[PDB]
RNA sequence: AGGACCGAACCGACUAAUGUUGAAAAAUUAGCGGAUGACUUGUGGCUGGGGGUGAAAGGCCAAUCAAACCGGGAGAUAGCU
RNA sequence: ACACAGGUGGUCAGGUAGAGAAUACCAAGGCGCUUGAGAGAACUCGGGUGAAGGAACUAGGCAAAAUGGUGCCGUAACUUC
RNA sequence: AAUUCCUUGUCGGGUAAGUUCCGACCUGCACGAAUGGCGUAAUGAUGGCCAGGCUGUCUCCACCCGAGACUCAGUGAAAU
RNA sequence: CGAUGUCGGCUCAUCACAUCCUGGGGCUGAAGUAGGUCCCAAGGGUAUGGCUGUUCGCCAUUUAAAGUGGUACGCGAGCUGGGUUUAGAACGUCGUGAGACAGUUCGGUCCCUAUCUGCCGUGGGCGCUGGAGAACUGAGGGGGGCUGCUCCUAGUACGAGAGGACCGGAGUGGACGCAUCACUGGUGUUCGGGUUGUCAUGCCAAUGGCACUGCCCGGUAGCUAAAUGCGGAAGAGAUAAGUGCUGAAAGCAUCUAAGCACGAAACUUGCCCCGAGAUGAGUUCUCCCUGACCCUUUAAGGGUCCUGAAGGAACGUUGAAGACGACGACGUUGAUAGGCCGGGUGUGUAAGCGCAGCGAUGCGUUGAGCUAACCGGUACUAAUGAACCGUGAGGCUUAACCU
C-alpha cells in the first residue's frame, strides 16, 4: 500500500538512501502499490559518489510494503519498513549491482527474475 | 433445469493440497419435495412448487395443511417454485436431492442479505463525507445538494437519499461450487452467498456460463 | 454448529506441535517453482497463537540479514510441513508485539525450561 | 446496529450502570423481593443470578470474588449461609420476574422480581 | 421553515386520524379471585395464574 | 455583513 | 534589582467548536495573554450634551451615541408611500 | 423580565502526594443541579481507538496528535555584551 | 517593496512541479530622508514561507462510548 | 429595490451532442504501426499534485481519455468564507482638506425547529363483490452496460530495412458496484491482566470507588475494509452511417422505385431487483362456514335469539428483523429469551497455603483462576386457561352444458 507521499527505504545500491513515491503507475485513479507493482519514485536523500543525484526523476518496483503480501493459503508476509528498487526510467532495469534485505516470491517474473538473482533472500 | 432450496450454515474453507485455501459457504441442501405442479393447463406456464425443512404440526396452519396433504408431502417452512426450462418432469411428492449439482459446474445463489436498517447515504450509496475540520458547521455527514435550483424545482426521481439498507433479495452469480456431499446433503460454495447463518437460499445453476 | 465443526475436524490434521509465544521456532514449507517442489526453512519467534481449531495461526517474527520480517502461518493449511520448537521462551504475554517495537540486546528473551 | 449483541444500555454510563446494579443486586438478596422496572429487571436476573451461582461453591476465594461483585458482607454473609443451601439443588434460574402494573409518576412498566422461594 | 399559509381544519383532522388511541381488547378473569386485570400482569390484590405472591 | 448585495 | 521569567487566584479576550425562536440581548467548553505593575479591586466623590471623557476607536456617557434621555414648541415638515 | 449554565467585595481553609491556594482522592460540611421510563435508526453534539501512508487536506497544519517534571552533561549564528 | 500597473518582469535558491517565499538587477506607472531614510539584538495570541516530529486533516472512512434525535406518560411554545 | 444572498472550493448531481476515450464506417498525399479528415453513435467512462482566493492557465507525472456546453455563469432554509464588498489601519497616487482609487496589504458575527410540492424509506384505512392462508404470471418500472496490459496466431501479412498488424482466443490488472466475515486487520468504555495517586472495606493480605475507560497491554461475538468471492458479457431482433445482390423507370448504367441480405457499446430483449391500488385491481392450490323467526315503503331491506368457523389481531418470550409500525420465530403438545452444564475463545501460572531469601520478590500447587454477545445441550424461571374481531353457502342479466 504505497500511494503518493510515500518514503520508501532503498533495497539496492544505486545511492538513494530514502526516496518518495509521486506517481502508482498502471490504470487511472489507482491508489495503491503493492510488491509487484511499479511506481514513480523522486530522490530525497542521495550517497555522495552514487549512480543517482537528489532530485531526480526515475522509477521504482516496491520489494518490502509493511501491509505484507498474502499468499494463497491465507499467510501474510509483513515486512519492517517499505522497501524499493530502482529502476531506469525507459529501460525497467534495476541500477543496482546488489541488493540488500529479503524480497518476495511474487516478485518472481523476468525482469524481477534479474532482480531477484541478486537478491540474498526470496 | 431447476434449483434447490438450502439454508445457510456458516463460512468455513477447504484447504486443498496444492496449499490453495478455498473459501467455501456451506449450504444445507435438504430433500426437496416437491409439492405442487404447475402445467400448462391451469396456469398458461410450466413450473415446480417444492418445500423443504419440517414445521411443527401445529403452527401448520389449515390451507397450508389442506395443501400439502393433497398430495403425499409433510409440511415444511415455506413453499417455492423453480420455472422448468422446456422438456422437464418432476412427478409430484418427488424428494429431489443434491446431486443436480453434483452434474453442474457454476452456481447462483439468492437470498436476503442482513439488514443494515435505516442507513445514511454515506453507507448506504457510498457518498463522500465533508471535510471534517476547516470550519465546517454540523455537516460532516449530511448528504449535500439534492437538486438545482428554479429550472427543474423539484428533486428528480430516484435520487440517492438515506433509507432502508439490506433485508433485500439478492442473487450472488457464477460460484464455483467446489463439493457435493450427499452423505450430509451439504453443498458447498466457493465464496460468500447472501444472509444470515440460518436464513434460506435458493441454488440455482448458473445462467451465465 | 455441528457440521462446520465435522468440517473443520476432517480437514485438521492430527499432529500439531505444541508451542506458547515466546518460542524459537523453525517452520520448514512447501514452496513451488515450476514443476519442482522445495522445502524452505524460516526460523524465528512465536509472537502471538491465534487458536480457532482449523482456522488457527501463528505469528513467527525472523530478524532477517539487515531487516525485519514477520510471517503468519496458517497452523493447518498443507503448505506447512514441519513446526520444530527449538527454544522454549519465559514471556508472560500472550501477544508480544513489543518485540515488533524493540531491536537487538532488548529484544531477547529469557528461557523457559519448565 | 447491534445485531447480534447484547447488554443493555439504560441510558446510564458504565459506571453508573455497574453501581446501580451492584445496589440492585444487594437490595434483592438482603430483601428476597423488590420492585423496579421491566427491562431493569431483566438485567438485574442476568446481575443477580451468576451470584448465587457462586454462592454454592464455599471458599476463601468465592467469598473474595462475591465481595468483588457486591462490595457488603452482609450481602456475601446472607447469600454463602442461606441462598447457597437453599438453591443447591436448583441448577439456573433463581429469580422470577412478575410484571405489576405501570409507574403512576412517568407511566412505567413496573415488575417484582423475586427469588422462588416465597 | 415556517407554512406558506395555514393549513385548515380539514388537513388538520386527517392528520390527527392516526393519532386515535386503542382500547384493550379484553382484560383476563383470575381463577381463585375471579377479578379482573390485564394479561400476564398480577392482580391488583396480588393474585396471578391462581397463586398469591405479595401480600 | 457578506449576504448583502452590493 | 526588574513596566524581568514560568505559573494559580485576579484581570483580560487570541483561536476553534457549540449555541443562532440560546441556559445567555455577547455566553459555554477546550486551549490562550498579562499576572510587582503604565497592575487590579472595594467604597465615596468630581466632570454632563455641540458638552464631558478619550495610551484616539468617532470609542464610551445606564442593553441608546457623527451629538444621550425625558418633557415641551408640535398635530414640525413631507412635491413621497 | 425567569426558581436564568452570566455578574458580585472581605474573612476561615484540615489530610495524603505535591514546590504550590495548581491538580488528584478524601475529612468537616453540603448536594445529586424540579420531567421521567424505554429503545440502542439516519444525523448532529462531546469524546475514545484505528491497519498502510503521513499534510497527499486546505485560503491556511484551522482543528486534533505530539512536546511536557526534576537533577546532571551539553549548547550555534547573531548581539545593544 | 505593506509602494510595481504592464507582470506570474528577468536571473538564482528551495520543489518532480513554486502567481506566494528568499537573494539579486533597475526598466522607481507612482521610494526617499523627523507626515523621517536605511540597518537592527531582544521581544509579538503579528503577516508570509520552508524543514523535523506528530497526527482521521486527508487517501477513506470504520467501530465504540455518552448527550439529543425515535417510542411511551405529564406539561406545552414559536416565527408565519 | 415593503430584499431574487454573489466569485471560488467541497458534497450531490442532471440533461444536450457540436464525441475526448471505447464502438461502426467512407476518402487519404491510406504499404504496416501510427496518423489526418469526415459521417453514424450519448451506453459507460472521463486524472493526481505544485503555484494562485482563483475559474482559467503554466508546470510535473500519469491515462484508454483527462470532452464542450445547459441547469439563477446547477448547487449557501446543503457546508466553507480565501476573493470580493461595511465599520480599524497603512502604502503609492490624487486632493489645500474632509476624503478617494476595476491600485495594492493586514484583520473582520454566514440566522431558520420544514406546513405544501418534490424525493428516499416505511406503515395505517378502504377497495379488488362471501371470508381466509399461501404460491405465482406479469402490464410496467428501476439497476447494470467502463477499460488497460501481457501472451498465442506471428515476429507471419506488409515492408529496402527499421519496424510491424487486421480477425479470433486465453490470462491477469485498474476504477466501479453487490455480497460476506472463512482468512488478514481495525474496533471491542459489557472479557482478562499490568500499573500510578488517593479513599474505603477495622487492619495484614485481597479487593473495590474515583482520577478521559486514570493510563496502558492483549481481545470473544457483532459491525466493518484495507480483507475475500462475484458481476459488466456471450446470444437474438429491428436498425443508423456505410456496404452490397438482382433491377427497371432511362434498351446501357444504377444499393431502390417492386424485392432481398449484411451492418455498432445507441434501440427492444437476454442478467439482477421492485412489481395486480395493473381500480383493466389477474391466475392457481387449499381451508372455512349447510339456523330459526318477526316487521315494514316486501327492499342488494331492517330487526331478535342462537352459534361463532377457518383465520387474524391483541398479550407475553423475543430475533444477525427493526426509529415507530412492519417482518420472522416461539407460547408448555415448548429450546423463544434468561439462567445452568459442557466445550470453545480470550487473558496469562488467581486466592489461600508451603518452601527460598534480610526484603522487594521467586518457585510449587498450576497453562491456574476468571471468562461478554459464541457453540451443543438442558424446562430451573418467565412465555396462563382464555377473552377479542371475523360469521351462518355469498346480487342481477345473458350464454354454453347437465340433471
Amino acid at each position: 500500500m504505497i500511494q503518493e507521499q510515500t518514503m520508501l527505504n532503498v533495497a539496492d545500491n544505486s545511492g538513494a538512501r530514502r526516496v518518495m513515491c509521486i506517481k502508482v503507475l498502471g490504470g487511472s485513479h489507482r491508489r495503491y502499490a503493492g510488491v509487484g507493482d511499479i511506481i514513480k519514485i523522486t530522490i530525497k536523500e542521495a550517497i555522495p559518489r552514487g549512480k543517482v543525484k537528489k532530485g531526480d526523476v526515475l522509477k521504482a518496483v516496491v520489494v518490502r510494503t509493511k501491509k505484507g503480501v498474502r499468499r494463497p493459503d491465507g499467510s501474510v508476509i509483513r515486512f519492517d519498513g517499505n522497501a524499493c528498487v530502482l529502476l531506469n526510467n525507459n529501460s525497467e532495469q534495476p541500477i543496482g549491482t546488489r541488493i540488500f534485505g529479503p524480497v518476495t516470491r511474487e516478485l518472481r517474473s523476468e525482469k524481477f527474475m534479474k532482480i531477484i538473482s541478486l537478491a540474498p533472500e526470496v | 433445469m431447476i434449483g434447490l432450496v438450502g439454508k445457510k450454515v456458516g463460512m468455513t474453507r477447504i484447504f486443498t493440497e496444492d496449499g490453495v485455501s478455498i473459501p467455501v459457504t456451506v449450504i444445507e441442501v435438504e430433500a426437496n419435495r416437491v409439492t405442487q405442479v404447475k402445467d400448462l393447463a391451469n396456469d398458461g406456464y410450466r413450473a415446480i412448487q417444492v418445500t423443504t425443512g419440517a414445521k411443527k404440526a401445529n403452527r401448520v396452519t389449515k390451507p397450508e395443511a389442506g395443501h400439502f396433504a393433497k398430495a403425499g408431502v409433510e409440511a415444511g417452512r415455506g413453499l417455492w417454485e423453480f420455472r422448468l426450462a422446456e422438456g422437464e418432469e418432476f412427478t409430484v411428492g418427488q424428494s429431489i436431492s443434491v446431486e443436480l449439482f453434483a452434474d453442474v459446474k457454476k452456481v447462483d445463489v439468492t437470498g436476503t442479505s442482513k439488514g443494515k436498517g435505516f442507513a445514511g447515504t454515506v453507507k448506504r450509496w457510498n457518498f463522500r463525507t465533508q471535510d471534517a475540520t476547516h470550519g465546517n458547521s454540523l455537516s460532516h455527514r449530511v448528504p449535500g445538494s439534492i437538486g438545482q435550483n428554479q429550472t427543474p424545482g423539484k428533486v428528480f426521481k430516484g435520487k440517492k437519499m438515506a433509507g432502508q439498507m439490506g433485508n433485500e433479495r439478492v442473487t450472488v452469480q457464477s460460484l464455483d461450487v467446489v463439493r457435493v456431499d450427499a452423505e450430509r446433503n451439504l453443498l458447498l460454495v466457493k465464496g460468500a452467498v447472501p444472509g444470515a447463518t440460518g436464513s434460506d437460499l435458493i441454488v440455482k445453476p448458473a445462467v451465465k456460463a | 454448529s455441528n457440521i462446520i465443526k465435522q468440517l473443520e475436524q476432517e480437514q485438521m490434521k492430527q499432529d500439531v506441535p505444541s508451542f506458547r509465544p515466546g518460542d524459537t521456532v523453525e517452520v520448514k514449507v512447501w514452496v513451488v517453482e515450476g514443476s519442482k517442489k522445495r522445502l524452505q526453512a524460516f526460523e524465528g519467534v512465536v509472537i502471538a497463537i491465534r487458536n480457532r481449531g482449523l482456522h488457527s495461526a501463528f505469528t513467527v517474527r525472523k530478524i532477517s540479514n539487515g531487516e525485519g520480517v514477520e510471517r503468519v502461518f496458517q497452523t493447518h493449511s498443507p503448505v506447512v510441513d514441519s513446526i520444530s520448537v527449538k527454544r522454549r521462551g519465559a514471556v508472560r504475554k500472550a501477544k508480544l508485539y513489543y518485540l515488533r517495537e524493540r531491536t537487538g540486546k532488548a529484544a531477547r528473551i529469557k528461557e523457559r525450561l519448565n | 446496529m447491534r445485531h447480534r449483541k447484547s447488554g443493555r444500555q439504560l441510558n446510564r454510563n458504565s459506571s453508573h450502570r455497574q453501581a446501580m446494579f451492584r445496589n440492585m443486586a444487594g437490595s434483592l438478596v438482603r430483601h428476597e423481593i423488590i420492585k423496579t422496572t421491566l427491562p431493569k429487571a431483566k438485567e438485574l436476573r442476568r446481575v443477580v443470578e451468576p451470584l448465587i451461582t457462586l454462592a454454592k461453591t464455599d471458599s476463601v476465594a468465592n467469598r473474595r470474588l462475591a465481595f468483588a461483585r457486591t462490595r457488603d458482607n452482609e450481602i456475601v454473609a446472607k447469600l454463602f449461609n442461606e441462598l447457597g443451601p437453599r438453591f443447591a439443588s436448583r441448577a439456573g434460574g433463581y429469580t422470577r420476574i412478575l410484571k405489576c402494573g405501570f409507574r403512576a409518576g412517568d407511566n412505567a412498566p413496573m415488575a417484582y422480581i423475586e427469588l422462588v422461594d416465597r | 421553515a415556517v407554512q406558506q399559509n395555514k393549513p385548515t381544519r380539514s388537513k388538520r383532522g386527517m392528520r390527527r386520524s392516526h393519532d386515535a388511541l386503542t382500547a384493550v381488547t379484553s382484560l383476563s378473569v383470575d381463577k381463585t379471585s375471579g377479578e379482573k386485570h390485564l394479561r400476564h400482569h398480577i392482580t391488583a390484590d396480588g393474585y396471578y395464574r391462581g397463586r398469591k405472591v405479595i401480600a | 455583513t457578506h449576504s448583502m448585495r452590493l
